[PDB]
């Protein structure tokens, strides 16, 4: 195999990180001591092995304080990680990108280096890592920016995939959080090979409208983000032909590379009170893939033009089916291709019905599908993140914090400046 | 950020410090004697923010008792939890400053301010993370305001990294009629502009115009003036305390309310306002507490928040209430009052919900506001400054220990400064 | 020069000492360098006695200083209510002005001497009249939002 290490950077990076271990675990039949019974390799991946047979995962626990981290060391599955490997700071970032990359990041940037070159020796074919963060806070921001520039000296030819989280005020938690995810996104465009962007207000939708939650929690949205990343790294855990390694990620959705953000949606999403369900179609299912409200980044699909679109399915999923179901949708729907591009859908099936954890939202499903595809029409949420950045930076509001602590205030022009032509990369691709 | 240092000097801050660490104590489930009565886990989360675990079951609050009068020493004894502080945390000189900000400052004030200082250093090095100080005061007097903020400059150049708070209060002649009080509250601003980073403005002119206007109290006093205090300075600091989100800590709450750093002043909100052992408030809901915190007529500053714009705004409710109905309550106002936000800071509304009331209420909810309509209160000080300056009078006072003419020209025109500064950025449009 | 003695003993309220220094012809109307006058002094420390010993020979209570300062100024301003009617009860100007346009009820508006706003006011204080910038005492209590203030402007 292949191993691959995952990163979690900050609260965001450790609570998301920790919700999606406990569903790997389950799917791959691994108890939370790390033992799996006589199972008959592809898991292999993404969980190493002791001698005393204990399946132990690659990964690595990243903040710049402890609180959030010492659940995961008191937790469900505390004794599934290594403890070398959940590294705790004392002073977090504040909510500041120049805290985590500049004057507290630096301070402990080189023991998590260390820790990941352990995990790094231990691999017999190292090819890339996944970084878990958010974009609004401190250490999300600003020490994950600076653990990707290090990780592109000592790793030159290993791929680096993104999950980040994208800010929404239905739950944010700093005015600055526009700002921090401006300067993260420059100082790691060059460092990222492939970036899944979470819109929180996506999710948080999703889990009033379908599962019926009223106000959701971190925990509603982390259950139903963890339930994303699964599919997308289930053909990396998995036997399959589509997306078996990070190469084939940007082969498959980033034709160019600064425009590496694909867009991910999910069906079907259905509440756990409604277990007696109808089981939906394969043509239902992929039908949903192209409405609005399934998908993880608010945006307009029918605005832009595709550039790439892959399928993966999991569960009773006839290829048959899948076939008239793409016949159908091409003539349907308004889906218009880029002229250099190829038409054609890529589909991967899993035959084996998803896994949901105990405690969770949704409710078992035959068949699930998650759909990746790179349109033009997510620079939408480039230009509400670029407004916000420019109402408050007109007036050089809060700008003191981040020149306060080690940052110059022309990297705040070089960061926007970034952005306009990246706005402007989308429009030259598909206008 | 855990452990913070309460520093209290003159006679103002020490009447009103006492009161503090007599409301939290009751809240956290504290004694006099220090041992811990309550019923209720959250009482001994966040407890090490405010106070020392002694040997015992003792926890002993991180308090500093500063003045230059010793009488106000027997004061702070005589009250229900004098035993409480420690005994060598008090630090008292042998004279007055006599309503004289250059005595505090220069001459009596001066001398006492080395021993200070080693209070601090053997407090602050017993922290195991210190975050920063609080400091209650008044600014019309002698001591808390002209040694208040000579122990402000003497700690933040010893404690650059942390944290400086401030509980001013500004003098009012409904309740002390002495001419030489804008004298000492224009040169205590002054200071604080350059040296703190949270300022909470606690204006004696609107604690007055609330127990005589709103209250029906023809005499008011000392004891119904701090009453407001008291209920005002365990709301700000509710989450300080507890296990909350929002901010958590003092520099996150810095970050999202300081857009600019001299314009760190802000204006303390409080709903309901009750007397004394009154008890008369109790039909209140979640509507009307999200109603009366945005009122002028609950402002603990003489300041109309119609006059001007709010840059940021942080509210914190108390009680068992819906996450729900606080939401669309407090996103009601923001449309209904949208005139009075600026347009120019996105999301610059911070909400708080805390499941532990104060005592004697179901119902609470705090206001902190940073709002341009705040010069109101420094063109009051200005007005009575300019007044009294242009005629020279009492100047000897001043002069005589050792003060140059140019320090109050120089004072005067930084706050003048100031009022320009918030009218500057309130009539500023987005465009 | 007894008229420095004079201006310090009335600064320092030494009763004893005005007497003296009058009776060997020390100048009751001397000036200090800003054009202070005894009386200036006795009102803005509030010695009411050396006032009214200063006026029963011959201090002229409208005098004023360089700035055009009265002593009913000085005493309205430092708030000194049984100075202002002393003064008042000796033919002092309630309506003079000083370099600044202030009046006596200016000062006194300011400063928020409530008591002394009504004795003006009772003695002829000017409601119309406009400072340097045009504001009244009306309009000092409306730009501070002075309800108390307002109220008693308003009777
Ligand atoms: N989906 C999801 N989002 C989260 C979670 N925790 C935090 N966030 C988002 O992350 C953003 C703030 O970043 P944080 O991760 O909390 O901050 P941090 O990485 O710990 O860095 P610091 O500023 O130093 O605390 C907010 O916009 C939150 O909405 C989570 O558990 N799930
Ligand atoms: N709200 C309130 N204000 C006070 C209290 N005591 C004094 N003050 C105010 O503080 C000012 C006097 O300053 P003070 O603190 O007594 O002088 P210091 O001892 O040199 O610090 C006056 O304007 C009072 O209005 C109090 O208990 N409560
Ligand atoms: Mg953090």
């Amino acid at each position: 195999m292949r191993e691959c290490i995952s990163i979690h950077v900050g609260q965001a990076g450790v609570q998301i990180g920790n919700a999606c271990w406990e569903l790997y675990c389950l799917e791959h039949g691994i108890q939370p001591d790390g033992q799996m019974p006589s199972d008959k390799d592809s898991f292999n991946t993404f969980f190493s092995e002791t001698g005393a047979g204990k399946h132990v995962p690659r990964a690595v626990f990243v903040d710049l304080e402890p609180t959030v981290i010492d659940e995961v060391r008191t937790g469900t599955y505390r004794q599934l990680f290594h403890p070398e490997q959940l590294i705790t700071g004392k002073e977090d970032a504040a909510n500041n990108y120049a805290r985590g990359h500049y004057t507290i990041g630096k301070e402990i940037i080189d023991l998590v280096l260390d820790r990941i070159r352990k995990l790094a020796d231990q691999c017999t074919g190292l090819q890339g890592f996944l970084v878990f963060h958010s974009f609004g806070g401190g250490t999300g921001s600003g020490f994950t920016s600076l653990l990707m520039e290090r990780l592109s000296v000592d790793y030159g030819k290993k791929s680096k995939l993104e999950f980040s989280i994208y800010p929404a005020p239905q739950v944010s938690t700093a005015v600055v959080e526009p700002y921090n995810s401006i300067l993260t996104t420059h100082t790691t465009l060059e460092h990222s090979d492939c970036a899944f962007m979470v819109d929180n207000e996506a999710i948080y939708d999703i889990c009033r409208r379908n599962l019926d939650i009223e106000r959701p929690t971190y925990t509603n949205l982390n259950r139903l983000i963890s339930q994303i990343v699964s599919s997308i790294t289930a053909s990396l855990r998995f036997d399959g032909a589509l997306n078996v390694d990070l190469t084939e990620f940007q082969t498959n959705l980033v034709p160019y590379p600064r425009i590496h953000f694909p867009l991910a949606t999910y069906a079907p999403v259905i509440s756990a009170e409604k277990a007696y369900h109808e089981q939906l179609s394969v043509a239902e299912i992929t039908n949903a893939c192209f409405e609005p409200a399934n998908q993880m980044v608010k945006c307009d699909p029918r605005h832009g033009k595709y550039m790439a679109c892959c399928l993966l399915y999991r569960g009773d999923v006839v290829p048959k089916d899948v076939n008239a179901a793409i016949a159908t949708i091409k003539t349907k729907r308004s889906i218009q291709f880029v002229d250099w591009c190829p038409t054609g859908f890529k589909v991967g099936i899993n035959y084996q019905p998803p896994t949901v954890v105990p405690g969770g939202d949704l409710a078992k499903v035959q068949r699930a599908v998650c759909m990746l595809s790179n349109t033009t029409a997510i620079a939408e949420a480039w230009a509400r993140l670029d407004h916000k950045f420019d109402l408050m930076y007109a007036k050089r509001a809060f700008v003191h914090w981040y020149v306060g602590e080690g940052m110059e205030e022309g990297e705040f022009s070089e960061a926007r400046e970034d952005m306009a032509a990246l706005e402007k990369d989308y429009e030259e691709v598909g206008v | 950020m855990r452990e913070i240092v309460h520093i209290q000097a003159g006679q103002c801050g020490n009447q009103i410090g006492a009161k503090f660490w007599e409301v939290i104590s009751d809240e956290h489930g504290i004694d006099p004697t220090g041992s811990y009565h309550g019923d209720s886990d959250l009482q001994l989360e966040r407890i090490n923010v405010y106070y020392n675990e002694a040997t015992g079951n003792k926890y002993v609050p991180r308090a500093i008792l500063v003045d230059l009068e010793p009488g106000t020493m027997d004061s702070v004894r005589s009250g229900p939890f004098g035993q409480i502080f420690r005994p060598d945390n008090f630090v008292f000189g042998q004279s007055g400053a006599g309503n004289n900000w250059a005595k505090g400052h220069y001459t009596e004030g001066a001398e006492l301010v080395d021993s200070v200082l080693d209070v601090v250093r053997k407090e602050s090095e017993s922290c195991d993370c210190l975050q920063g100080f609080q400091l209650t005061h008044s600014l019309g007097g002698g001591t808390g305001s002209g040694m208040g903020t000579l122990l402000i400059s003497k700690i933040r150049e010893e404690y650059p990294d942390r944290i400086m708070n401030t509980f001013s209060v500004m003098p009012s002649p409904k309740v002390s009629d002495t001419v030489v009080e804008p004298y000492n509250a224009t040169l205590s601003v002054h200071q604080l502009v350059e040296n703190t980073d949270e300022t909470y403005c606690i204006d004696n002119e609107a604690l007055y115009d609330i127990c005589f206007r709103t209250l029906k109290l023809t005499t008011p006093t000392y004891g119904d003036l701090n009453h407001l205090v008291s209920a005002t300075m365990s709301g700000v600091t509710t989450c300080l305390r507890f296990p909350g989100q929002l901010n958590a800590d003092l520099r996150k709450l810095a970050v999202n309310m300081v857009p600019f750093p001299r314009l760190h002043f802000f204006m303390p909100g409080f709903a309901p306002l009750t007397s004394r052992g009154s008890q008369q408030y109790r039909a209140l809901t979640v509507p009307e507490l999200t109603q009366q915190m945005f009122d002028s007529k609950n402002m603990m500053a003489a300041c109309d928040p119609r006059h001007g714009r709010y840059l940021t705004v942080a509210a914190i409710f108390r009680g068992r209430m819906s996450m729900k109905e606080v939401d669309e309550q407090m996103l009601n106002v923001q449309n209904k009052n949208s005139s009075y936000f600026v347009e120019w800071i996105p999301n610059n509304v911070k909400t708080a919900v805390c499941d532990i009331p104060p005592r004697g209420l179901k119902m609470s909810a705090t206001f902190i506001g940073n709002s341009t309509a705040i010069q109101e209160l420094f063109k009051r000080i200005s007005e009575q400054f300019t007044a009294m300056f242009r005629r020279k009078a009492f100047l000897h006072w001043y002069t005589g220990e050792g003060m140059d003419e140019m320090e109050f020209t120089e004072a005067e025109s930084n706050m003048n400064d100031l009022v320009s500064e918030y009218q500057q950025y309130q009539d500023a449009t987005a465009d | 020069d007894l008229g420095k003695k004079l201006l310090e003993a009335a600064r320092a309220g030494q009763d004893d000492e005005v007497r003296i220094l009058m009776a060997n012809g020390a100048d009751v109307n001397a000036t200090d360098a800003s054009g202070l006058t005894p009386l200036h002094l006795a009102a803005t420390y509030g010695h009411l006695e050396i006032v009214e010993v200063l006026l029963k020979h011959g201090a002229d209570v409208n005098a004023i200083d360089i700035m055009g300062s009265t002593p009913l100024h000085l005493a309205a301003l430092i708030g000194h209510l049984e100075i202002v009617e002393v003064l008042l009860k000796h033919g002092a100007d309630v309506n003079a002005v000083d370099t600044w346009g202030d009046t006596p009820l200016h000062l006194a508006a300011i400063m928020g001497h409530l008591e002394i706003v009504e004795v003006l006011l009772k003695h002829g204080a000017d409601v119309n009249a406009q400072d340097k910038f045009g504001k009244t005492a009306f309009d000092i209590s409306i730009d501070n939002g002075n309800e108390d203030l307002a109220e008693i402007l308003q009777k």
